[PDB]
């Protein structure tokens, strides 16, 4: 609450108390309800047809790639025959139909490694075969009362209760000074600003969630229409009038497979764009560079808004959803193949 | 658990009229609420719904007129019915979200009139 | 505005015959699907919901499956309280939508 | 911008960059060097004003009287410096600061004479007039506030926070009814919020639901709170809103209590308040269902000093809801003395 | 300033249209802008305003199926109706706020009839 | 939800005499109040706002006084320009609502 | 104390324990409460002090004079109560303020009446009386300098800073000429160096020698530096410090600057000034034997505003010793205009 903070563009500094909400987009070690209660907790799941756990967020992972070998060393020592084996996290991460139950009782011992088992209860991985999405488990933990703040480096999580649809509101920040604003999480950081209406200006994500954005923690969520957010709501985006620009519509079929995005309005290096009357229509976006390294140069967008949308990925430069090239068809160009 | 919606009689076309639901065995304020309308001779038809945490959506048929809340003292649900037309009679059910996305509990209705 | 179709209008069948009912969607809603069941005069009764799961206390007679946009819910044997109006809804988006319905008799 | 945060219990520190909002209000706005548009142009505007038929100026804030109470020796001096019979007199603020029709008119051409910035040191005390442009007093008698302009300028730089920065305004073109959103900063942070400017800080928390939790008003504002600057805006009744839309409240959820509606008979006329869910000492309040219906506010201590002691409401929530203002404690439209007629007490005698 | 209206007329019970409000001699984007309808034989009614910000608010004659919407890019006003009934017939005025809070600037007005 | 009233219902004058027309409020606006005009198959026109202001362009001969919840406008030399409709509304507060009007005939 | 510092090139922070000295000059000191020893003894004190010959009080900073600001209507009720004529007046301070000989005194026995302690809300006003005590005003003419009170109060507690806590004082029982020693803060490290308090800010640096670097003013008090709380006292001349030691400068060689003797005659009817070595604006000085001898200090515009473009110094030292007013700059008692004889400038008429 009492710090201090510089502007750099007009070299001042001041001082006092207020709300501060940083920039996060590895310094915690995570603690869930006990090593007694989640074990009971997975017991009680795969004994009811649950055969594994789809992650929400990056958090989630880490936690379960740091809990494992605990959780396999109790689970095993109190003679029971599960192993639970954890896998990498592809985008985005869709949700899950079940939820964890809370057990009763904790399992009675407990406070050396174990074997591999018959019984897989497999976390957030490439093991679809074994364990469908109809019967994985998502979003069924809380960060606790206390679990999180500003000098903490330790996030304690307990096993959920109730059936919800919506992203922990324990760790979203948003704040707006001025004209500038931003809505943020631990993996979103998405930038708006004031020029003749408010606008998205720039989103950097290292993850494509599922959940839903809270309407406490969200400006201006009146008179708003799903089918103008950029960042669909089916992607945990702000149902806010931040989260728009003009002559664009929702990006439904983006580049979500992706690993890490980030969403300016600036042409690709070595590309033009023209709004033109006698382009073709809207459908799933295209990378500017071909699969043999090839650059396409002439594109277009029927009455879309310049500068243009791009995603800047980790292996290339994407367009919006409505521009589309001239001269060069697009059967031979790079689609993306997911939708939200 | 039980539910038990109350307040449901004859109105007047152009009236308003509010219903009640009770909830037992479980407080309202950690579920997901809804209301659903059966027309007689017809099928179902999902009305509005209210988040645990306080945010509601509403169809499109109903959504300027009706509004949808909750009391946490009473433990009970609510809804604000304004400006009724013909076509708004029907048997009203006050329903949970448990699983998948599904409703697990329900009311036992009660009839809703419009008519003059 | 996913519109959910159900198919057959009507079932008339004895006891001890497997009945199997089909609907479908509009669009893809993927695995979120379930099925009521609806005696005259009172409340639905859910009885699959992830177009596989079975709710707690339900017979297991039931039995439901399906994908993509095509679903079917079959039962194995017809019982004297098993007659009544059976729904179909999608679960994916807002709003929630219904089938018709289809009654099983005899 | 950059900053860095601080933990006394176990001291060390948190730095990065974002979105940082200050407290700013209860600090001395008069340490700054306010720049209206210009002189000549300002001159220019309050003569055609005063040609059109506006007689003064209502003041949105506090802020404005400052800035007037800065510019006016400089005004009157240029224009005497061009020979037109108008003085501009500044008044006192008092509350609530009521809205006034007119705006101030944008003229073409400056006057030409004078000089071209605001701190020109030395110039000469200028002479009164008969005619007078009066801002904001104890003046309603030579001019109603019909003929009155209000919220007429826009911020376009500042540097609040800082005690010799300077402050860019100028003349708007448009008609509007919001409160300037260049002073504005709102924030959510877990199970906190902030609405906040330059006069107000309302606070807000999530207990089983969201609601309101103490504010601190140094000024009472008729403007209207802009919608991009307020959290969780859709949905909401205007009917319960603690404090009024009309005394620039925010149109959100987080402006609601349980068991309470809109104060619209409050203790506004107040010079400072601040909104606290308690009871006020020696006082004591019993929910009871044959307690009397809301009327105005009323003050705890009786006009001789005297402690009223015992209290009641239909349906309110305890802690109840009090005003701490400088007289001392009142209570909300909903809580009524169970004994003593309300003949025996002082009462608000306003209304937003 | 000059405004001028756009397509209403004839459309069956519950259907949809969609009206404009073209601005010439000043930008859309600085003026609170109205629309105001007129029953055939009946007086003046208020509908919908947007702030020069982007902040709407409507009558609750038309609260659910109403939506007044701006273009900047082609400085023009907008108004989508939807279940139109047979209470919607009207002419239908698009106007500013200037001061007082009194409409200043009105368009011709246009027809529209629901049967 | 403030209700607008108006009286006479209509009013038959010669030219050059003074006319008078009142309005009525269901509760205390007392400055928020404007005046139009509309002939037929034409839009309404600003004359008066803040219940005593006078709108550039309109002839001096129209005058507006009053305030809480009476109202009045006047003219004061008719013209054979000045027979039509007129309409006052509050513009306190949300909704706005105008009046039922009052239509000015030859006598 | 516990503590943390920034630095925001790299941004991070150094934390740890040790004596902290803050700038607290310009922060306005109205938003404190004010805790004279008691209602009833100070009533008795006053009243023994009226009857003694004593007519009022002489203030020794702005502190003193909001203390008594806040004090004055509870001490008019509880001297109304206890039967006692005599009404306390508080006026406003101007520069310099000077010294009385007189001491307020302790008295053996409280007032047998009234409450005990500050801040009862809800109080009937009381009466105006003939007798008044006037704390200091513009009112030296029903008493003179010489029949009034000064420095007799002793800070006991406080939380300057924090804009809620209370300041404890109480009446001394001895006669004293230092300035209080609670409110003074003194610190150096490496090549720089402060002497403050709640009025000054004087700072020093090391060059060649030490010397004064910049300082500033918002009070002119008249007590006396306490050299406790002063870096090296010894080895100094009262004749060489440019802030003079009757007007509260350390007795310091921080307080010295090369070519220049004590500044006895400067501005010091402002009501806030800033020392700076710089040239004023459109000036230029030249070292020179021709010029004249060192008299009062001289504005640099004169009275109609022109400014004078020529000065002169015999011995001084580059760059010179210069005063930030609210009028503008003047010039050290040393620089004298080059060829415009001095009967066209204003000059300074108050000696320290």
């Amino acid at each position: 609450h009492h710090g201090c903070s510089v502007d750099f563009s007009k070299k001042e500094t001041r001082c006092g108390t207020g709300v501060f909400v940083y920039n996060d987009v590895d310094r915690y070690k995570y603690h869930p309800d006990s090593p007694r209660r989640l074990a009971a907790a997975v017991k009680q799941a795969w004994e009811d047809g649950i055969c594994g756990i789809s992650s929400v967020s990056r958090m989630e992972n880490i936690m379960w790639r740091s809990v494992e070998g605990e959780l396999n060393a109790i689970l095993e020592e109190n003679g029971v025959q599960l192993t639970v084996v954890v896998g990498s996290v592809k985008n985005p991460m869709w949700r899950g139909p079940q939820r964890l139950p809370v057990p009763v009782n904790e399992l009675p011992h407990g406070w050396v490694r174990a074997a591999k088992t018959n019984n897989s209860f497999v976390v957030d991985g490439d093991t679809l075969k074994e364990c469908p999405l109809k019967h994985r488990a998502w979003n069924s933990f809380l960060v606790e009362d206390h679990g999180f703040g500003v000098f903490h480096t330790s996030v304690w999580l307990k096993v959920r209760e109730d059936y919800s649809l919506e992203c922990d509101p324990a760790v979203i920040g948003t704040a707006v000074k001025g004209k500038e604003a931003v809505h943020s999480d631990l993996g979103y950081w998405i930038e708006s600003e004031k020029n003749d209406t408010w606008r998205l200006k720039r989103a950097h994500l290292i993850e494509m969630k599922t959940c839903e954005w809270p309407k406490s923690h969200t400006l201006w969520t009146d008179g708003i229409e799903e089918s103008d957010l950029i960042i669909p709501k089916s992607l945990a985006g702000p149902l806010s009038h931040h989260n728009t620009r003009e002559g664009y519509r929702t990006q439904m079929k983006g580049p979500w497979h992706s690993e890490e995005l980030e969403i300016r309005f600036e042409e690709c290096p070595g590309t033009k764009v023209h709004v033109e009357e006698t382009c073709g229509t809207r459908g799933p976006s295209l990378r500017s560079t071909t699969a043999s390294g090839r650059v396409i140069e002439e594109w277009c967008c029927r009455e879309c808004t310049m500068p243009p949308l791009s995603f800047r990925a980790k292996d290339g430069c994407w367009y919006g959803m409505e521009i589309r090239p001239r001269k060069e068809p697009e059967s031979n160009l790079v689609r993306s193949m997911v939708t939200a | 658990v039980q539910l038990v919606e109350s307040g449901g009689g004859l109105i007047q076309p152009g009236g308003s009229l509010r219903l009640s639901c009770a909830a037992s065995g479980f407080t309202i304020s950690s579920k997901y609420m809804s209301w659903v309308r059966q027309a007689p001779g017809k099928g179902l038809e999902w009305v509005s719904i209210i988040y645990s945490s306080g945010s509601t959506y509403y169809a499109d048929s109903v959504k300027g007129r009706f509004t949808i809340s909750r009391d946490i003292s009473k433990n009970t649900l609510y809804l604000q019915m304004n400006s009724l037309r013909a076509e708004d009679t029907a048997v009203y059910y006050c329903a949970s979200l448990g699983s998948g996305s599904a409703f697990g509990y329900w009311g036992q209705g009660t009839l809703v009139t419009v008519s003059s | 505005d996913i519109v959910m179709t159900q198919s057959p209008s009507s079932v008339s069948a004895s006891v001890g015959d497997r009945v199997t009912i089909t609907c479908r969607a509009s669009q893809g809603i993927s695995t979120w699907l379930a099925w009521y069941q609806q005696k005259p005069g009172k409340a639905p009764r859910l009885l699959i919901y992830a177009a596989s799961s079975l709710q707690s206390g339900v017979p297991s007679r039931f039995s439901g499956s399906g994908s993509g946009t095509d679903f079917t819910l079959t039962i194995s044997s017809l019982q004297p309280e098993d007659f009544a109006t059976y729904y179909c809804q999608q679960a994916n988006s807002f709003p929630f939508t219904f089938g018709p319905g289809t009654k099983v008799e005899i």
